[PDB]
């Protein structure tokens, strides 16, 4: 229905166009993790396209467009493995039943049936990074700073080695809305929510303690140049 | 108004007194880092803008 | 009365020209007391989040006057991994606003900036060996990250215990990746 | 349940206070209008309290509060005729069965069946001002200006002359979760979508259009020093 | 090629130095041509809009050059009162913020600044009358706004044809105001 | 981009050039404003600068 669909994953060139890249990636970012993404490619370009069609028979992936998916993030994966470099993946990778080496994060970011995901996933013997309840770009009337600091995240199935495996989580502030105009007051303090469960003892949860130290963090940002929204009514200072 | 919450926290009632120009951040004598140290060296004159601005 | 020092002591190798990474120790400890103040810390990421927390300790009081309770803090973080994604493919942040954004980082402890740097929107990273990505995949040639501008976000974020972890999104969400690598994309019959 | 309620409307001090305090607005606001409020009054506090239950019965009011607010609202609305000022109340005046002078703007708020209000409030004789939909304080994820923008605010039930009535409306942007740090982001441009609409014909309604001229707009108030948020990816320049 | 003026013609009474009301007329019309552009409103709140008009048909040219189509607009308003309401209670606004959104309220064609200035949480308006409404009810002696302030701001809404429609909220919504004015608010037995 | 989109508008494609030092927003010689009219004079110069800044 577009124009171009998502990379090429038949040809040599692109893969070759990758490895050169990544290598410059582990390079320039010197972190011993490249998150390679993996999330909402779309088949249908796959599908309507003759080449592929072909590529899809000659080695038995039928009308199964997640094996082609797999076949062509194990690519990339190996690529990152081979310039010593750790990997992280959103959560589609691993549900999509690609091959993962073991070491690889998954990244669960849909919001329906997360602990489940976080279950899944670690049971599997997969470290994870929690992003789904945490999603600040999608706004909301009021004191949602509540329920992302509400976020138990551990509270999923699994045995204690599981939970060890749970490495944290990030606050996602996805772009489609925000720029420079506003980014800011977005993002702070409703991110500080995430960033007292992510840091702070699991019971520290107490509602009213936690409004009494945030307005007045927030009121410190502020102070430092950092334009953080308000809570509710008030005033600094 | 701490934020985050640290893991434990002890205070007396004893309040101590800071005087801007005569409060430094310093080395231990004991510490494996010192003045070649860009990191701690930055960090400690960022927040003694902080503590004090 | 007087606080008239603030010893910082690490105790280990410091790993003050290292980057962090998810092992690294950030644990420490605060003892507040007259006349020198001690904040303790296997490493220099340690001593980092202490340094915070003793701001934080700070107040003036109603006459204007800086004090600060004795008191001690034993301090480490739940989870290591404690991140914030930021997205500029669907619009470009100024350089600044990322540097602001590592500053307020710092004060909440965060330590991992999550950048996804590209999408299908705009290709913002210039890279060397394919400068014709971000050349024709821009949203313009003053909506681009050079070499020196990706050095300094990794270098402000090092010095505040910040790891920058770039995401490289593929397949999908890669428009803006085929305007400069052509035959990249898979070309759509629709 | 609180400690303190609603202005004390049995007492003459109150009226000798409010004569004199809009006196002194009647001077400083040139304005020919003064909204006078009348939003959201609590009666619990009346209710409990003994003097208001003995001045209730003194006027035969029974158990019905709306007979005090509206003798408090009259009694305002007089003094706000006597120094020869219009006023402006919100709907529960006017609801709460109020006798409203010949003139006496009414602004419909309550999004629940708001045009059945504008109808009930034109039919009566009134002039009105609508804002039911156009509160930017409930902030929401994505394209919210379109909906805004989609209103047509004359699609309620009347004749001509009640339509005639209709006389414009307001954006509102209330402040419990709004200071310096996020007001203008948060109000452009998804209130230059109410705007148009204010001001435009009625037919101009063609969405694609809308968006086009709307960020190539966003983007003047921006070069003109208004930090106005984007509608959607894109840059400016 | 070159449009060396516009000029403004008010055809009526200007209104000049009057304040703008509900019935004000806005209406004009913009004859861009060479070499005199004119811009004809029955009253200066036309002549106003029509400027912010005139503006948004001038563009810079992909080499920088100043250019503007020949052209022919009539204009006036579908309602008369076209608001923005804001809330200076619950947050204080300062002054500076209140002339920026006048500004983008003139560039939106917006003629009413619905003024909610007090309520529960504060009492910012300085009375010169009731000096203890706002000496007590303001959140601080810096969060008010002085007869000068208020002056100021109705003059910046003045100039650009934007009436200030101030409300003082009750019965109800007055919490701040039993602060200074004692026996004023109904005591709860609760 | 017009916004609010005027009642309405007749254009040519006939492009015409403004030069910002020659340039000027006055009073038409028939106008019952003129000089003393405060309100018209500050809106001529700050539209200037929009025009052209
Ligand atoms: C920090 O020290 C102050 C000053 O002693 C503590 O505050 C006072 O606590 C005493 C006894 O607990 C009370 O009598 C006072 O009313 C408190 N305030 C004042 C003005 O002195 C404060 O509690 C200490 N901080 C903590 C959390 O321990
Ligand atoms: C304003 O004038 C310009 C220039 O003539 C118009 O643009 C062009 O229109 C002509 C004929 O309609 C086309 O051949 C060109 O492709 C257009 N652009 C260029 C670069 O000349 C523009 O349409 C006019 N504005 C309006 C809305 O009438
Ligand atoms: C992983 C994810 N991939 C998507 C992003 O491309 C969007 O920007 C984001 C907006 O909420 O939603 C999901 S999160
Ligand atoms: C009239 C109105 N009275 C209330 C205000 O006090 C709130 O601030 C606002 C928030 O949406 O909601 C209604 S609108």
């Amino acid at each position: 229905l577009d124009s171009f669909g998502p990379i090429n994953p038949t040809l040599n060139t692109t893969y070759s166009f990758l490895t050169t890249f990544f290598k410059e990636i582990s390079e320039v970012f010197p972190d011993q993790f490249i998150h390679l993404g993996g999330d909402e490619v779309e088949f249908k370009c796959w599908e309507s396209n003759p080449k592929i069609q072909d590529f899809m028979r000659q080695k038995g992936f039928g009308t199964d467009f997640k094996k082609l998916e797999s076949f062509y993030i194990q690519k990339v994966l190996d690529i990152i493995a081979t310039i010593n470099k750790g990997s992280i993946v959103w959560q589609e990778v691993f549900d999509d039943k690609a091959k993962l080496a073991p070491g690889t994060i998954v990244e669960v970011w849909k919001d329906s049936a997360y602990p489940e995901e976080l279950s899944r996933v670690t049971a599997s013997g997969f470290p994870v990074i929690l992003s789904a309840p945490w999603y600040l770009d999608l706004i909301s009337y009021g004191q949602d700073w509540r329920k992302y600091y509400k976020v138990e995240p551990l509270d999923f199935g699994g045995t204690q080695k599981q939970k060890q495996l749970f490495i944290g989580g990030e606050a996602c502030l996805w772009g489609e809305y925000v720029d420079a105009t506003n980014l800011t007051p977005r993002l702070w303090p409703r991110a500080s929510a995430v960033g007292e469960r992510l840091w702070s003892s699991k019971d520290v949860r107490d509602m009213d303690d936690a409004y009494d130290r945030l307005t007045r963090h927030r009121c410190r940002m502020v102070e430092r140049g950092i334009a953080a929204q308000p809570l509710y009514a008030g005033y600094c200072n | 108004a701490l934020w985050p919450l640290p893991l434990s926290v002890k205070m007396t009632p004893n309040l101590l007194h800071l005087a801007p120009e005569n409060f430094y951040i310093s080395h231990s004598p004991n510490s494996t880092a010192g003045p070649s140290c860009t990191l701690l060296e930055e960090a400690f004159r960022r927040y003694h803008g902080y503590i004090f601005g | 009365t007087q606080v008239q020092q603030l010893l910082v002591s690490i105790t280990l190798q410091s790993e003050c020209d290292a980057f962090p990474n998810i092992s690294s120790d950030e644990s420490y400890t605060l003892l507040v007391k007259e006349p020198v103040a001690v904040l303790k810390a296997n490493r220099v990421w340690g001593a980092l989040r202490g340094l915070e927390t003793f701001s934080q300790l700070v107040y003036q009081d109603s006459y204007g006057t800086f004090t600060i309770n004795e008191s001690t803090i034993i301090d480490s973080p739940r989870f290591s991994h404690r991140g914030i994604l930021i997205d500029t493919s669907r619009h470009y942040l100024p350089v600044k606003i990322i540097l602001k954004t590592l500053d307020a980082m710092a004060f909440n402890k965060f330590n991992v900036l999550h950048w996804h740097i590209v999408d299908d929107q705009s290709f913002p990273y210039q890279s060397i060996t394919f400068p014709e990505l971000s050349n024709k995949g821009s949203y313009s040639l003053s909506h681009v990250y050079t070499p020196n501008d990706v050095r300094m976000v990794i270098e402000y974020a090092r010095l505040r215990g910040i790891r920058v972890l770039p995401e490289f999104d593929t397949p999908g969400h890669t428009l803006s990746w085929g305007k400069g690598q052509k035959d990249l994309l898979t070309p759509c019959y629709s």
